[PDB]
RNA sequence: UUCAUCUAGACAGCCGGACGGUGGCCAUGGAAGUCGGAAUCCGCUAAGGAGUGUGUAACAACUCACCGGCCGAAUGAACUA
């Protein structure tokens, strides 16, 4: 196939500045600065008017050109990730035993505690990656708040508590207990 | 395919050259039976036909040579609009369309329009459905073999969508926080259009 | 087996004058048979059911109103038996669910409304008023395993000794829409938003509050909270039972 | 508890475990001797569901005598009548055949030639000459 | 017990899945083809049996 | 005063069992036998054929009223002997009832119909009759619609 | 003996009449349960004022062992049976063919009766003439 | 390779309708769109099958074809090696 030229557009709102080296993408905004390494992707970035960035791959195949739109999603998520943020609301699911959550410290790592899951006596301590915030927010019963700038960082940790709390050698169709993703949106409301 | 749309083009032409005046009916949230009852009432008086916005928009372009008046109403043709041709008094047609309403039931998922109330009322309902009442966490009491609400409670707030269980409870008491009916946005009359209001 | 057991209880004038029964004297003699509740022993109970007029239907709060609970309860109502309802295993509900103030109140409402449906569905038209009411004092809360429980009518009296509060209508005031309205001292009938900070019920404010506070002392083994509140709680201890730890200190105190 | 029609003491109970514990008394508490348990066999009944397509023949040991018979499916209503006393063995001919010929459609002549009832003289099995 | 909305939320991840005839993995979004190479990305899918 | 409203599939002219009423009408404090008696009275001449039974309770009075059903009423007219459940399974129906008979029922149906013209109501009501599959005036019921469309069965829309 | 074996021999088994006081949700198992144990629904009913059914059914005694527990297991303990023998039903399947549906219980009957392996056919007991 | 859909708005996407006659004929205890045999009709039609699934014992309550709102240029299906 080998399209000579294929590109996608990356809108730059007013509050975002992007510093782009060969493959070192740096997005700078109101809430902070995000950085990612893309030396694996072999793309070409071009600044048009400081408000639109065109990324194009020349003589790229279906495998090659598809990842270009992946980059645009990656950069767009950075842009909204430093401006609107990414917030994850986590809901406790329990039939009889309420899952007991705490925040604990071990060597200064901000460990999240899971106790009494299914009545189990073990302690689940899951380190919190930098930039992700834990909040227990009222007005919805048994829900914690997972917030942070980069979508990859928040969802990887938001998921990881879900997997440690899976039921073994039991019908998961009846044992619905767990800690499950409820909402995936932006920290800024309606934005 | 092409023939029917040209047939629709022809059908619009016929009504375009049979009824000097028309209504621009707002079809937002219109159910199917409610349409049936409307077309039952308008019999003899009016005709109802809506269709593809683009077809309606495109058809007149081939009709604009004979019908250049419809230019003025196009920037009012946005969204869910239909065509009701009639030659009947302004006031009468508007009211009857907007008067006949249906106490539309709440289906799970539909956004709660405003704060729904439950009042200390005698249900007059067979006790077996108490489980349904319990499911929503409504304090209840059995007198005369029916449920009776103890205290008034704001069940859900304005906004937040009605869940499946809430929909079940509202359907039982015939409570329905939805009023659904045909609307009308604009009015075309002898080549002079103005909002319905 | 269903064998009657002899139980003898004296009582003073204030609680025997408050007795709406065709009877005379100051002594009451209770003869109780402990039939097993297994549904496949449904014949040892049907003979056992007939011999009495009142039946203690024990119901567990965690499992709720179970299938066999309904069946024998219908069986008792077939004979026109007046029931008294007792819910055990509050300790289970207060240590497994840890339902703090309203869920415990709401769960009780779930069951008692549930059982009230049953008695209203199976009341024969010769008595009619066989309905059970915690307001009418036929519903208790306590731990059978640990051996402690309470009655609202027993609890209703404890307050005028310190507040001078009325008794006649506060026994039915503890349920339904009626709120103590703390910071205002008025038994209101609605939250009304309290002009902000919506106000609480008398049930949650008065009876459960000491119970849950003692657990915090006891179920976490908090030695610093036991002596102060117990003296406020006008109870006495023994020379050596004070030196018992949690899950066993709780037993003796209540 | 009672005995089946085939001579086996068939104990009855409410449920599966109820038999276990109640019987558990027998070897240990109630009787105190070990015994065995088996499922009770259902007593079946034998009949025909056709009309004896071919005529039956049998020879005596001396071969001097021969018997020619027919087999037919007596319907349930006659069986119901027999077991419920509507057709009484102790009654006499020219009266016993009247009701079942009248109220069950049988032929006047054949119903008169009833030799015996079987088994035991009051069973539901019949011989017609 | 779990409130019905939360039960649906959890079941969307626990029950609302498919199974490959050949590899048995629980990974549709709504897929028509398996993602595993052991099954060779085969298209033979069933909906995972819903309890009762 | 509550006007309670129910339907049935009780067969005409054959007493409708309370066993399909006691579950429904029994809860609402009604003597089944007398309210059931009303059902049989409302269904007398409809013998043989199931039809739905409108029932209006004005404070515990069973005013049952057979809804006149296109399928049911035609089959009564065919003169076929009333079908007993025992008699035969899925008996077919072939009465030669005239088209002119249908328009009388169409005037019984337009109130419950939607056709612009009374002929269009005949399209509908015969469409229900078309489901039944019975023969009408030695011709396909479907062609009557086409024949009507061909301006052959001219209906007196009055 | 010969004449019986020429007229399409059959075996007839006793049928219980079983009536169930079950609530609404659990009656569905009965229709599922009965057709797995050949049970036959007779009539459904509900008591006035209560929602529980009262449903009458025919179950052959054959498929009547442990029946209540699976009924108890299928209904979550909510259904409650009352059990009584009603009448006899005829086996549609041939009880002479050893590999037939009725030919296993009779073979088992041969096992419990000590009889031979082959069942007497009409060829024996009959002198062909 | 073939056959298609497509600014007279292709496909995906978010939302609405998805009727009435009608519990279509009949059966099974009961069957109402959905255990089944049967007809694949008609009106309003923007369009709706006497029904593609969740569904109850039946109900019922959901839901999809079917068609319409919002966006805009290509897209679908079956076959080849
Ligand atoms: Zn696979």
């Amino acid at each position: 196939m080998k399209y000579i030229q294929t590109e996608q557009q990356i809108e730059v709102p007013e509050g975002v500045t992007v510093s782009i080296k060969s493959r070192i993408v740096k997005v700078v905004g109101p809430r902070g600065t995000l950085t990612k390494n893309l030396k694996h992707i072999d793309v070409t970035f071009t600044k048009v008017n400081n408000q639109l960035i065109k990324v194009a791959v020349h003589n790229g195949g279906r495998k090659h050109v598809a990842a270009l739109r992946t980059v645009k999603s990656l950069v767009d998520n950075m842009i909204t990730g430093v401006t609107k943020g990414y917030k994850y609301k986590m809901r406790y699911v329990y039939a009889h035993f309420p899952i007991n959550v705490n925040i604990v410290e071990k060597d200064g790592a901000k460990f999240i505690e899971v106790r009494n899951f299914l009545g189990d006596k073990k302690i689940r301590n899951v380190p919190v990656r930098d930039g992700v915030t834990i909040e227990f927010s009222t007005n919805v019963k048994d829900e914690i708040v997972l917030s942070g700038n980069s979508v990859e960082d928040v969802s990887q940790n938001a998921a990881d508590l879900q997997q440690i709390c899976r039921v073994r050698n039991k019908d998961i169709r009846k044992f619905l207990d767990g800690i499950y993703v409820s909402h995936k949106g932006f920290i800024t409301e309606d934005l | 395919i092409r023939e029917k749309k040209a047939e629709y083009f022809a059908k619009l032409r016929e009504y375009l050259e049979e009824y000097k005046s028309l209504f621009v009916v707002g079809v937002d949230n219109v159910s199917s039976q409610q349409m049936h009852e409307v077309r039952k009432e308008l019999r003899g008086r009016a005709v109802v036909l809506m269709g593809k916005n683009t077809m309606v928009r495109r058809a007149i372009r081939g009709f604009l040579s004979d019908l250049p008046d419809f230019e003025k109403l196009l920037p009012f043709v946005k969204g869910n609009v239909g065509f009701v041709f009639t030659n009947e008094p302004l006031t009468e047609i508007k009211n009857v369309i907007v008067s006949n309403r249906v106490a539309a039931p709440a289906r799970a998922g539909a956004v709660a329009p405003e704060d729904i109330w439950v009042r200390a009322v005698n249900t007059g309902m067979e006790p077996g459905k108490t489980s349904f009442f319990q499911a929503l966490g409504v304090p209840t009491k059995i007198a005369r073999g029916t449920i009776e609400i103890v205290s008034d409670v704001k069940v859900v707030d304005a906004g937040n969508k009605v869940g499946q269980s809430e929909a079940s409870l509202l359907n039982l008491l015939n409570i329905s926080p939805f009023t659904f009916g045909l609307t009308v946005v604009q009015v075309y009359d002898n080549g002079q259009v103005f909002p319905s209001s | 087996k269903s064998t009657a057991i002899s139980l003898y209880s004296e009582m003073s004038d204030e609680d025997v004058k408050e007795i709406k029964q065709k009877t005379d004297g100051n002594s009451f003699l209770i003869n109780l048979i402990d039939s097993p509740g297994h549904v496949d022993f449904s014949s040892e109970v049907t003979a056992a059911l007939r011999v009495t007029d009142g039946a203690l239907v024990v119901v567990d709060t965690i499992e709720g109103v179970c299938v066999q609970t309904e069946t024998v309860l219908r069986q008792a109502l077939g004979e026109r038996i007046k029931p008294v309802v007792v819910i055990n295993k509050v300790d289970r509900a207060l240590l497994e669910l840890q339902v703090s103030k309203e869920d415990l109140y709401q769960t009780f409402a779930r069951t008692v409304e549930s059982v009230n449906v049953i008695v209203s569905t199976y009341a024969d038209e010769v008595l009619g008023d066989v309905q059970v009411y915690p307001a009418r004092g036929t519903v208790a809360f306590g731990s059978g395993l640990h051996g402690w429980a309470f009655t609202i009518r027993q609890f209703a009296t404890r307050y005028a000794k310190k507040f001078g509060v009325d008794k006649a209508k506060m026994m039915d005031r503890l349920w339904g829409d009626s709120f103590f309205n703390p910071k205002t001292k008025k038994w209101t009938n609605k939250d009304t938003d309290a002009e902000g900070k919506p106000l609480e019920r008398a049930f949650n404010m008065f009876i459960l509050d000491p119970i849950f506070r003692l657990f915090t002392a006891i179920m976490n083994f908090k030695k610093d909270e036991i002596p102060v509140l117990l003296e406020k709680l006008e109870i006495v201890l023994k020379g050596d039972e004070k030196d018992l730890e949690g899950k066993a200190l709780l037993k003796v105190v209540m | 508890t009672y005995m089946s029609e085939s001579g086996e003491h068939i104990v009855a109970g409410t449920g599966e475990l109820h038999l276990e514990i109640c019987l558990q008394d027998l070897e240990h508490d109630h009787a105190g001797v070990p015994l065995k348990i088996s499922p009770p066999v259902v007593a079946y009944r034998e009949t025909v569901e056709s009309e004896s397509s071919q005529t039956a023949l049998s020879k005596s040991p001396n071969k001097h005598n021969r018997i020619y018979l027919k087999a037919e499916p007596i319907d349930e209503e006659v069986s119901l009548a027999i077991e419920n006393g509507i057709i009484n063995p102790r009654d006499d001919f020219k009266a016993r055949a009247r009701i079942m010929a009248d109220d069950y459609g049988w032929d006047v002549t054949d119903a008169r030639k009833i030799w015996c009832f079987g088994p035991d003289g009051n069973g539901p099995n019949l011989v017609i000459d | 017990i779990i409130e019905p909305s939360l039960k649906a939320l959890a079941s969307k991840y626990n029950c609302d899945k498919s199974v490959c005839r050949k590899c048995y993995a629980r990974l549709p979004p709504r897929a028509t083809n398996c993602r595993k190479r052991k099954c060779g990305h085969t298209n033979q899918l069933r909906p995972k049996k819903k309890l009762k | 005063n509550e006007v309670k409203y129910l339907y049935l599939r009780a067969v005409g002219g054959e007493v409708g069992a309370s066993a399909a009423l006691a579950p429904k009408i029994g809860p609402l404090g009604l003597s089944p036998k007398k309210v059931g008696e009303d059902i049989a009275k409302a269904t007398k001449e409809f013998k043989g054929i199931k039809v739905t039974v409108q029932l209006k309770i004005q404070n515990r009075q069973a005013a049952a009223s057979v809804v006149p059903s296109a399928s049911s009423l035609v089959i009564t007219a065919l003169k076929e002997p009333p079908r007993d459940r025992k008699k035969d399974k899925n008996v077919k129906h072939s009465g030669n009832i005239q088209l002119d008979e249908i328009i009388e029922i169409a005037r019984q149906m337009r109130d419950k119909s939607f056709g612009r013209t009374l002929a269009s109501v005949t399209k509908e009501i015969l469409g229900t009759a078309q489901s039944v599959g019975c023969r009408v005036d030695f011709k396909n019921p479907h062609d009557i619609i086409e024949g009507i469309n061909a301006g052959e069965i001219e209906i007196p829309e009055n | 003996y010969a004449g019986f074996l020429l007229a399409d021999p059959k075996i007839q088994e006793p049928v219980f009449l079983v009536e169930i006081q079950c609530p609404e949700q659990a009656v569905g198992g009965i229709y599922s349960v009965l057709n797995k144990k050949r049970g036959q629904v007779v009539s459904e009913e509900q008591r006035p004022g209560t929602p529980l059914f009262t449903v009458k059914a025919y179950l052959p005694v054959n498929e009547s062992f442990g029946f209540t527990g699976e009924l108890r297991q299928a209904t979550g303990g909510q259904a409650f049976p009352q059990m009584v023998f009603d009448h006899w039903s005829t086996l549609g399947s041939d009880p002479l063919d050893p590999t037939s549906k009725a030919g296993e219980i009779v073979l088992a009957a041969r096992k419990r009766h000590g009889m031979k392996e082959e069942v007497p056919g009409w060829q024996e007991y009959y002198d062909k003439l």
